[PDB]
């Protein structure tokens, strides 16, 4: 996951 | 402007989350690694109408954050999309929610996990998240996650996009308002 | 369901472009990249809420199809976001234009070129295409493209994304309403 | 470029  | 629009910083892009009250003072919340690293916030990609500055940012950890409006001209609304916005509740699995964004604008699903820990890399891990099967991409950071006229969220991160599918994580958006002794409007 | 909601076929999703009319007759337009393989439309996702069945498509050369609604109690908005949409105009060089898709939702940019011919490959070339800065992503074709109450074009295709930006692609809306004989509303 |  990464953040937006 | 309103939740799930475009907020500027001096280096990129996120999301309005939840335009927020104590008393008479207006404020916008987003997520807390938009609030780190931007001490103003522009309404306009050209960087010209200002919204205001940041006063509070909490990430990593948990992913918050709060701006304090010192544009007292512009609307501030208070629905998300036709949606007013007037409490705010815990997340439970499958609960129905929608978010939106100012990359992908509008898009729904269902809560599928509660306190989740979300490892983004590089010592910036968040706990306490609502897992989700909506969908969002860069720039979507920040914006609401709601049910109803219930305030839930605020996107943090994830995997997939909105073109194939994807799994999106948010801060329960209790934990910034009491944080800041404010409530969403 | 309205202009820029997801319609699925049997393979995937794309966008409504608008919805139109002949006498008591509706109908909508999307890309006839969508209309070339696929003949039944759904609203929803697990393929149960039927739409309607293609009736016109023309792809390449042209990006742009039609399809016959066959569900006559589902709602058919006439409005793309808030706005009504009444009648069509043809691009020109700077005008301020929307488009709204079931990927990216509703964003703005400006026409920057008129008539481009855009190879997707494969033999697939379409010609007379508005050109734009708006940015759009897989699923958003079809989707429509306005300016105040005038439908413009259809979303075709494109370089980039909503995150860092991108150049699309447009048919002309006014070619495909005269190819069929119908009104957008 | 691409089709959406
Ligand atoms: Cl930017
Ligand atoms: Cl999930
Ligand atoms: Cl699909
Ligand atoms: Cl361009």
């Amino acid at each position: 996951d990464a953040i937006y | 402007i309103s939740g799930g629009d475009a907020i500027y910083s001096s280096t990129g892009r996120c999301s309005l989350g939840f335009n927020v009250r104590s008393g008479s003072t207006y404020y916008f919340l987003t997520a807390g690694h938009c609030t780190d690293g931007a001490t103003t916030w522009w309404a306009n990609s050209a960087r010209t109408t200002v919204l205001g500055t940041t006063s509070g940012s909490s990430f990593p950890n948990n992913d918050y954050g709060i701006v304090r409006y010192t544009n007292t001209t512009i609307p501030k609304d208070g629905t998300v999309g036709g949606q007013d916005i007037t409490s705010a509740a815990n997340a439970t699995v499958g609960m129905a929610v929608t978010r939106r964004g100012s990359t992908t604008g509008t898009h729904s699903g269902s809560v599928t996990a509660l306190n989740a820990t979300v490892n983004y890399g590089g010592g910036d891990v968040v706990y306490g998240m609502i897992r989700t099967n909506v969908c969002a991409e860069p720039g979507d950071s920040g914006g609401p996650l709601y049910s109803g006229t219930r305030a839930i969220g605020l996107t943090s991160g994830g995997s997939g996009n909105c073109s194939s599918g994807g799994t999106t994580f948010f801060q329960p958006v209790t934990e910034a308002l009491s944080a800041y002794g404010v409530s969403v409007y």
